[PDB]
């Protein structure tokens, strides 16, 4: 369970990288 | 345009969400290989005989580690500085026993990160920018080189390179203090001035700009909405910030020039960390920290201890205990 | 006539010398002459480990393993007395040499088996009435197998036999009994057995070569766990000489 | 390994409770009139 | 000299205390110095045979000058402090020594590093100057402002 | 505490005669010992054979006795194994082997005496530190 | 520092680790922000030395936030787009880091350490072949304690005979 | 239960006293001195040059009060075990089974 | 990018929230004994 | 039942005198005239059934015999302990200063 | 008692995940205009 937990948190973080980069709110110039 | 010309245009395109570029052409596969091998090893690699004495050390999660203790373990002392790619092993099992993953990962990573630096130059060139962000990046990069490549070269073995793990990092540090008295080395001290100072100035700058934000919002909204991306006006009053800081110390201690100030912000930690890297890289050839062991002596000749001698006792503990089965002769000469 | 620079890095250094296929002669033994083995070489080519069945009444077999400690396995530069006995048999008494190697092999599924591959204190004899060493000569004998780790060896919590803590210091108020086997280090010393089957003989130079099979226990981690049974097979070379 | 048996649920709630707080706030922000 | 059979002496780990095999089989010195078996030197090579260090040569052929040289070199290893206290970092003051190999290696690593930095500096700048934006971005002709957004 | 004439008074020979070294002699002794000996004998131990140290008790149980000036001067001319059985000038610095140990070449009788005196006085100052090794650092 | 390693295993402490993340992260932000500003400057003068082409009283940003944003977006994947957030963040990282380290030291005041992982110790006590970098570092700590305590803590009058000092082979 | 007070003696019948563990130390050596602080016995790490081992010094332990009252132990392992416990002060019998106790010290509510 | 015309806003009224939470909580109250077993 | 054989041997004469059958050779430095010549011979010709058997080492000079006789009182013999005599440990037992 | 050790986290997640789903939906409904 420990290993599963560590790897799960890591995996969620990588997924988060993906959304933060490709599905960020686009910067817009005013 | 021909296929190669089109390909070049795409590679060097300023319109890709992530810039590729020619450095990127090397960076992307090497970083991917280093990353993948690292994740798989950290989760599932079997114990590795780091010190070449058939005493395998367990680094991976599945073999009894958590996040804090786990590591990808440096290659065997028996290998020394020999090149040990997968195809030099008789089998993947041998490869794993001898710490092959470590070499694959650090070589692919060092190449990839070097190309990362190059890529910072390259995109700065494509965007019409000034080029020296990559020079700032050269500091953490040089440090990486110091602990993964140079120190191993100097000591004659990748088994002495920094382990890819948290506790392994601490191991590297303590053995380093034992064998080089790095705390008493002025380049490490400059490194500490670099990161302590970097933190200080980070906080200082952050707080000074935040203190002088021009009022653009109400109390029920975040002040951040008072800045709009790409607006031409500066978002804070630097004359007010300078009035403040100049009065905090005295006037000529403070920067009125934003360019000068930001250059300072870049230069202090970068130079400090350059010296940290050079510290590791020169203790790599056993030019060590200051040794004032028994430097103070009384009229008869009795040793009068200083704090240096207490440091020496601690270092002695580290020295005599580290790699407890690896030494057969009285001097630890590497 | 190869030099060290011809050989270094090739793996040849871990190989025993071979004899040409013409080496099918006889090396005369003068019963009035004393003899010596100037060089005994043993090159292991296979390490088999006896599986440990669950019913304890099954026929256990020796299974193959994968060597993971590379070309570091051969015993060589072994010398010793070669006695001519009353009944005409010859007896090799090993005196010295590079006569041990730590070896780690891996079983299917990943279990690693360290052993001290060795012929330390080998005493090995032929059949009676050996007037010439021939391709029909064989040597059979026994050797000592000392602890894989010697007495100073410290485990990862710093416990050892001739040095180290004598307890589990990270568990200051745990009950001792359950940890006795791990806390009290023991030095094993057991026997191994070996056969040498001579396959080639240069009766002119007194050189012989052939195959061997040895059997011995593996590492027992200074008494922390049971050893495994190991069977080692390979080739050997020996140079016989009037002493 | 003899780990702490509360470690799993401790970690799980440590992640989920505040993450869920943030997700709730975000979603109801998106749904406000544009 | 004391009577040890250095060829058969098993060390604590199971590897030879004095002598062991390299990963390709050559006979080499044991202990940590297993990492340094590629070393070659005029004082050691007479003990080397085709398979590496030769046990017979070791037993019978070691000369006094070899003992001397090995002792000298062992006791002048390139380890020492910045204020030139010779030896390991825990050694007491007494011997005034840092190897010239250490001085030269460290000095030239420092210089090579800063010269790499200098290369990045002056290369990047030369590029920017040749293209004409080494002094900064033209406000009325800011390149990124003419590029499509990333998203 | 001071470096007194009493501290500087050491056995000259096996017969109970002493000699009192000057402070200049003591300093010369430390200098010469560092110059020709400390590379192996720093702190009174022996790096290339730690079993033998430069403690006065050890020297006293040596053959011939080495816990006096005459013994140490002789040792620096014609060193022997601990039992006196073998002459070891070929692998240990001495006047006899100044050809192969060149730092021994400019050493005078006066120098050997100063070195001897250093070896005898220093444990009177440092106690167990002398010949103690890292445990006593 | 060395005392805290040997006696408290302070490097193992997650509050110290957060401290380190804040200090090194602070340093990183200092470096990257300074360098970014210096390399997205508008040409506001004719000099090749560009410091003079700034006026404290000027209204205009002296560097391009838009170019900076695109550069870092394409290099690292993400980028600041808001200057106010950028500078608040520069306050937040090192300040928070130091605060966390403080909490850890308050724990160490009571010897309330992150010294061990209990599961590690149970496994290692029963299994003499189980080794990690955690167990390695504890051996180092034990050396530090035994070899430094008698001189570092003279009021305790420690006398540790040679035979009880922990030592590996030869050293 | 209290096991009673442990009194240690060497072969000459001198009373020896176990050096107590200071709070700073997760682990601590086992050293026995006479009433003047002179080291008389210990549990050695390296054995090869041991001078003070319990075996060499014939260390025994007699208990007074508590559950081991009036009893004396002379076999080196037992004597050593009790010395190990004497570094923590007075010696007690513990139930480690009911709670699956792991033998590692925890703080009290004063601490928390 | 052209906005997707197929998008639709989602709703959960308060009464549905109360019903749903009641359902979840009562199901948990029922199944938990079997989860601990 | 489990016993540390070295600790056990410390409670025998081995913990009181130089064990001609087990003790590491550096111990012969304790007494005048034993090291290295006689020490090497003694360790080489071990084990001995009794201490005075050390006198029967072939080749010994009269002086050597005298020195041995002078030092018998500091010698003992016990059963050879495998753990103390394997690994060439009698010539080098991993201890320096 | 000797209960199944996963019963605790199973129950907690059984409750929290769908409850949280509902809470998200409800709150973003309330935050919509009108
Ligand atoms: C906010 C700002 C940030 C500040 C952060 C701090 C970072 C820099 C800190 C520098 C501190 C300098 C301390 C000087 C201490 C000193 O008194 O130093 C003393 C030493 C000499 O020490 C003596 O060294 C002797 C050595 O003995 C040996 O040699 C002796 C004879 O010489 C005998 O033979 C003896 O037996 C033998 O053991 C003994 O140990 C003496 O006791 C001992 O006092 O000076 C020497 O080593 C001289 C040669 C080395 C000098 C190096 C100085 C630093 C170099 C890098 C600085 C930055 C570079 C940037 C460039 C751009
Ligand atoms: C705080 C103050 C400093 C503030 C920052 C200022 C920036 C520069 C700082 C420089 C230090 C200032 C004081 C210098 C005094 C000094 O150095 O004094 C030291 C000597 C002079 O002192 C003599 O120093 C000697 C050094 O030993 C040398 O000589 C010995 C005896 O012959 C031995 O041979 C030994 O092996 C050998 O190293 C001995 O100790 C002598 O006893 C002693 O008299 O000056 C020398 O050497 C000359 C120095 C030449 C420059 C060094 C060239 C090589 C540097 C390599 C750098 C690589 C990485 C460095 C990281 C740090
Ligand atoms: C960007 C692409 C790239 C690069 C540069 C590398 C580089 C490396 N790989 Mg990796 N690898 C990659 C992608 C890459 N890899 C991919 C996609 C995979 C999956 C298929 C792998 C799978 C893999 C494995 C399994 C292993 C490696 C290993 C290695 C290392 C040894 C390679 C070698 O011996 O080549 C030598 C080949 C040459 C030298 C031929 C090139 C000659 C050119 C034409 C001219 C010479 C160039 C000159 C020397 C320098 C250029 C100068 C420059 C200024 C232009 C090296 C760090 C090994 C390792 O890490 O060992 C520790 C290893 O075991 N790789
Ligand atoms: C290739 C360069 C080099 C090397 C390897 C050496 C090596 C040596 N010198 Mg020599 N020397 C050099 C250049 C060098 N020197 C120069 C330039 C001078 C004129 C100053 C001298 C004049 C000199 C004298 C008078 C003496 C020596 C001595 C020695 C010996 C003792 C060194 C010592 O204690 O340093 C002490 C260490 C330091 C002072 C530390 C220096 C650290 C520097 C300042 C850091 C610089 C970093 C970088 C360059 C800064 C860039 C800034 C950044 C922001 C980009 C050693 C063999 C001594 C000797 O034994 O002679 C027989 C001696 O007496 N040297
Ligand atoms: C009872 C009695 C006697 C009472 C007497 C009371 C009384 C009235 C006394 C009067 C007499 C009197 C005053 C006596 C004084 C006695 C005395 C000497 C006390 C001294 C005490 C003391 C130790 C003072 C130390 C001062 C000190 C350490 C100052 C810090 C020095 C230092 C490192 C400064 C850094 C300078 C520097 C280059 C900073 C750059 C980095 C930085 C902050 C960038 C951030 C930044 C800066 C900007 O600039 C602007 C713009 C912006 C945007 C911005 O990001
Ligand atoms: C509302 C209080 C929240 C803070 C509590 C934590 C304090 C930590 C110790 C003090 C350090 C001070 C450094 C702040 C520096 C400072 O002065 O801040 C000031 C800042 C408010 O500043 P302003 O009003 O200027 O707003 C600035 C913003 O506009 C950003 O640009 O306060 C906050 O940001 C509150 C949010 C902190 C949130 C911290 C993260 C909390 C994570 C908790 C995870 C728990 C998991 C639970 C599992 C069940
Ligand atoms: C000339 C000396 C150079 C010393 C080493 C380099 C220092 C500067 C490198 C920092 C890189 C930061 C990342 C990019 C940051 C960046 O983009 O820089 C931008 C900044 C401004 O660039 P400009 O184009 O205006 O000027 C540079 C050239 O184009 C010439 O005009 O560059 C400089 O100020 C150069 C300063 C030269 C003089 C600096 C000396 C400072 C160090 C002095 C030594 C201290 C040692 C202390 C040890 C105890
Ligand atoms: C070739 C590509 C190479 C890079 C690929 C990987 C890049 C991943 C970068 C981080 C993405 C996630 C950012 C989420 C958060 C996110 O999307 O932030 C985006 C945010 C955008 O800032 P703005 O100024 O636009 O925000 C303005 C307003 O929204 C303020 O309310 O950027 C920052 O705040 C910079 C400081 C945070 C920088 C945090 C970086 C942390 C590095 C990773 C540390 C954890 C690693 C754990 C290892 C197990
Ligand atoms: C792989 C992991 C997947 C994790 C995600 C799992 C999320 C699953 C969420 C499911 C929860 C659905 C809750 C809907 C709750 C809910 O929205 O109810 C109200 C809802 C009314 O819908 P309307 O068409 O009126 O639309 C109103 C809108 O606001 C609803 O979105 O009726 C239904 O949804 C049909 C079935 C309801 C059945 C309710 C019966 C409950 C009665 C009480 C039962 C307990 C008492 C028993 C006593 C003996
Ligand atoms: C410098 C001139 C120098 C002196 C003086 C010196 C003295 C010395 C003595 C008195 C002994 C005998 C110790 C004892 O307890 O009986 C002794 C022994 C050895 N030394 Fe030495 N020595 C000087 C120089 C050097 C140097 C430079 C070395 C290292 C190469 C060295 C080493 C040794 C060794 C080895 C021994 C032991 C020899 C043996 O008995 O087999 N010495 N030294
Ligand atoms: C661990 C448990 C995890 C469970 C996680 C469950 C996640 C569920 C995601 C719910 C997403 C709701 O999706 C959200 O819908 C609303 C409408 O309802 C949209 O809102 C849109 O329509 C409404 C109409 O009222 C407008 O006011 C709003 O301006 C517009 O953007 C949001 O743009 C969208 O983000
Ligand atoms: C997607 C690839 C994941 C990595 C595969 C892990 C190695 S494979 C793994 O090896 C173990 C040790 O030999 C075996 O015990 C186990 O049965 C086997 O599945
Ligand atoms: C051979 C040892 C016999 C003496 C018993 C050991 C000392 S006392 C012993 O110590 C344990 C903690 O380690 C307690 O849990 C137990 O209750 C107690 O009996
Ligand atoms: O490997 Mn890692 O650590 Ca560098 O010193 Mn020597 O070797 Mn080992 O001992 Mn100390
Ligand atoms: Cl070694």
């Amino acid at each position: 369970m420990e290993t599963i937990t560590y790897v799960f948190i890591f995996a969620c973080i990588i997924a988060l990288f993906f959304f933060a980069i490709f599905f960020r709110e686009p910067p817009r110039i005013t | 345009a021909n296929l190669w010309e089109r390909f070049c245009n795409w590679v060097t395109s300023t319109d890709n969400r992530l810039y590729v570029g020619w450095f990127g052409v090397i960076m992307i596969p090497t970083l991917l290989a280093a990353t993948i091998c690292f994740v798989i090893a950290f989760i599932a690699a079997p114990p590795v005989d780091i010190d070449g004495i058939r005493e395998p050390v367990s680094g991976s999660l599945l073999y009894g580690n958590n996040i804090i203790t786990g590591a990808v373990v440096p290659s065997s002392n028996a290998i020394g500085l020999h090149f040990y790619p997968i195809w030099e092993a008789a089998s993947l099992d041998e490869w794993l026993y001898n710490g092959g993953p470590y070499q694959l990962i650090i070589f692919h990573f060092l190449l990839g990160a070097s190309c990362y630096m190059g890529r910072q130059w390259e995109l700065s060139y494509r965007l019409g920018m000034r080029p020296w962000i990559c020079v700032a990046y050269s500091a953490p990069l040089a440090s990486a080189f110091a602990v993964f490549l140079i120190y191993p070269i100097g000591q004659g073995s990748f088994s002495d390179g920094m382990p890819l793990g948290i506790s392994g990092t601490f191991n590297f540090m303590i053995v380093f203090q034992a064998e080089h008295n790095i705390l008493m080395h002025p380049f490490h001290q400059l490194g500490v001035a670099g990161v302590f100072g970097g933190a200080l100035f980070c906080a200082m700058h952050g707080s000074l700009v935040t203190s002088s934000l021009i009022r653009e919002t109400t109390e029920t909204e975040s002040a951040n909405y008072g800045y709009k991306f790409g607006q031409e006006e500066e978002t804070y009053n630097i004359v007010a910030a300078h009035g403040y800081f100049g009065r905090l110390i005295f006037q000529y201690a403070s920067f009125n020039n934003s360019r000068s100030l930001h250059f300072f912000l870049a230069a202090w930690p970068v130079v400090g960390v350059w010296f940290a890297a050079l510290g590791i890289s020169t203790m790599a050839f056993n030019l060590n920290g200051f040794n004032f062991n028994h430097s103070v002596i009384d009229a008869k000749g009795n040793v009068i201890n200083t704090w240096a001698d207490i440091i020496n006792r601690a270092n002695l503990g580290m020295e005599v205990m580290h790699e407890r089965n690896a030494h057969n002769f009285p001097l630890d000469l590497a | 006539t190869l030099t060290y620079d011809d050989i270094v890095g090739t793996g040849l250094a871990n190989k025993c010398p071979t004899l040409d296929d013409t080496a099918r002669g006889a090396y005369p033994i003068d019963s009035s002459q004393t003899y010596r083995i100037a060089r005994l070489c043993l090159q292991p080519t296979t390490f088999l480990v006896k599986e440990e069945p669950k019913n304890k009444r099954q026929e256990a077999e020796f299974v193959p393993t994968k060597l993971v400690t590379r070309e570091t396995t051969s015993l060589d530069q072994i010398q010793g007395e070669l006695k001519v006995n009353s009944d005409g048999s010859l007896t090799f008494v090993e005196e010295d040499g590079i006569d041990f190697q730590p070896v780690t092999v891996q079983m299917a599924g990943g279990e690693r088996i360290p052993l001290l591959f060795t012929v330390k204190n080998l005493v090995a004899s032929t059949q009676p009435n050996v007037t010439s060493i021939t391709t029909s000569t064989d040597f059979k004998g026994e050797f000592n197998v000392p602890s894989y780790r010697t007495a100073n060896f410290l485990d990862p919590k710093g416990r050892g036999l001739a040095s180290g803590y004598d307890s589990a210091i990270a568990l200051p108020q745990a009950k001792e009994e359950e940890l006795a086997r791990a806390n009290v280090k023991r030095f094993s010393l057991t026997k191994g057995q070996i056969s040498l089957n001579v396959a080639k003989v240069d009766g002119r130079t007194g050189e012989i070569a052939g195959t061997f099979e040895s059997e011995q226990l593996s590492d027992d981690d200074m008494g922390a766990h049971e050893p495994h049974e190991v069977k080692i097979q390979g080739v050997f070379y020996a140079s016989i000489e009037p002493a | 390994m003899e780990v702490n048996q509360l470690g799993l649920i401790a970690t799980a709630l440590f992640v989920l409770v505040p993450s869920v707080f943030l997700i709730i706030l975000y979603v109801q922000t998106e749904s406000q009139q544009k | 000299k004391l009577g040890a059979n250095v060829g058969s002496a098993q060390g604590p780990t199971g590897l030879g205390k004095y002598l062991m095999r390299s990963p390709t089989g050559e006979i080499i010195f044991g202990g940590e110095t297993m990492r340094f078996w590629d070393f070659r030197g005029p004082w050691l090579e007479p003990l080397r045979g085709p398979n590496g260090l030769d046990l017979n040569k070791i037993k019978n052929d070691i000369q006094p000058w070899q003992e001397r040289r090995a002792a000298e070199y062992m006791t002048h290893a390139p380890l020492g402090s910045l204020n030139s206290v010779g030896g390991v970092a825990t050694e007491i003051n007494s011997v005034n020594f840092v190897s010239p190999r250490s001085w030269l290696a460290t000095s030239h690593f420092v210089l090579a590093f800063f010269f790499l930095v200098g290369h990045l500096w002056h290369a990047g700048r030369a590029r920017a100057a040749a293209a004409g934006f080494e002094k900064g971005i033209d406000r009325e002709s800011e390149p990124v402002l003419s590029m499509p957004s990333l998203d | 505490a001071e470096l007194t004439p009493e501290v500087l008074t050491v056995p000259l020979n096996s017969e109970g005669k002493t000699i009192t070294l000057t402070e200049k002699q003591y300093l010369e002794g430390k200098r010469l010992f560092q110059y020709a000996c400390a590379s192996c004998h720093v702190g009174g131990i022996t790096k290339t054979n730690p079993s033998l140290d430069l403690r006065t008790e050890t020297l006293a149980l040596a053959t011939p006795p080495r816990d006096n000036i005459e013994g140490l001067v002789d040792y620096m001319k014609n060193p022997t194994t601990y039992d006196g059985e073998q002459e070891i000038a070929e692998v240990h610095p001495s006047l006899r082997s100044a050809d192969i140990f060149p730092k021994m070449r400019n050493l005078t009788e006066k120098d050997l005496v100063a070195i001897a005196g250093h070896i005898l006085v220093e444990p009177k100052i440092l106690g167990d530190k002398w010949g103690g090794g890292k445990v006593y650092y | 520092l060395l005392f805290f390693q040997g006696f408290h295993n302070w490097t193992l402490n997650p509050f110290h680790m957060m401290g380190v993340a804040g200090v090194l992260g602070g340093a990183l932000l200092c470096a990257i922000h300074g360098a970014t500003v210096e390399n997205t400057l508008f040409q506001d003068g004719e000099g090749a030395s560009t410091f003079r082409a700034f006026n404290p009283t000027q209204a205009e940003e002296t560097y391009s936030m838009v170019t900076a944003n695109r550069f870092w977006s394409q290099i690292f994947g993400i980028a600041f787009s808001n200057k106010r957030w950028l500078h608040f963040f520069m306050l937040f990282v090192p300040v928070t880091g130091l605060w966390m380290s403080a909490i850890g030291v308050v724990g160490l005041a009571l010897n309330l350490r992150s010294y061990d992982f209990i599961s590690q110790e149970i496994r290692a006590a029963e299994d003499p072949e189980f080794e990690t970098f955690y167990t390695k570092n504890l051996l180092l700590n034990e050396g530090i304690r035994a070899w430094m305590a008698p001189q570092d803590q003279p009021h305790e009058n420690f006398v540790f005979p040679e035979e009880v000092l922990p030592r590996g082979n030869a050293l | 239960a209290w096991k009673g007070h442990a009194v240690f003696r060497n072969k000459e019948g001198e009373e020896l006293f176990v050096r107590r563990m200071p709070a700073f130390f997760e682990s601590f050596p086992v050293i026995l001195t006479d009433k003047n602080g002179v080291v008389k016995a210990d549990i050695p790490f390296r054995r090869a040059e041991s001078k003070y081992s319990f075996e060499q010094q014939g260390v025994t332990v007699s208990f007074y009060g508590g559950e081991l009252n009036g009893q004396t132990f002379t076999d080196p392992p037992t004597v050593k075990s009790y010395a190990r416990k004497a570094i923590f002060g007075e010696i007690f019998e513990f139930d480690t089974e009911t709670l699956n106790s792991d033998g590692i010290f925890r703080t009290s509510p004063r601490g928390w | 990018m052209e906005p997707n015309p197929n998008r639709q806003p989602v709703e959960l009224n308060r009464t549905s929230l109360y019903l749903g939470l009641l359902l979840i909580l009562v199901l948990a109250l029922l199944f938990s004994s079997y989860f601990f077993n | 039942e489990l016993v540390n054989v070295v600790d056990e041997k410390l409670g025998t004469a081995y913990g009181e005198k130089i064990d001609l059958n087990n003790t590491n050779i550096a111990a012969f430095i304790q007494y005048r005239g034993l090291y290295p010549t006689l020490a090497k011979l003694i360790v080489k010709n071990a084990p001995y059934e009794s201490v005075e058997d050390v006198l029967n080492i072939p080749g010994l000079t009269e002086r050597q015999k005298q020195i041995l006789r002078e030092n018998l009182e500091h010698f003992t013999v016990t059963e050879v302990e495998t753990a103390l005599v394997e690994g060439g440990d009698r010539y080098n037992n991993g201890l320096y200063k």
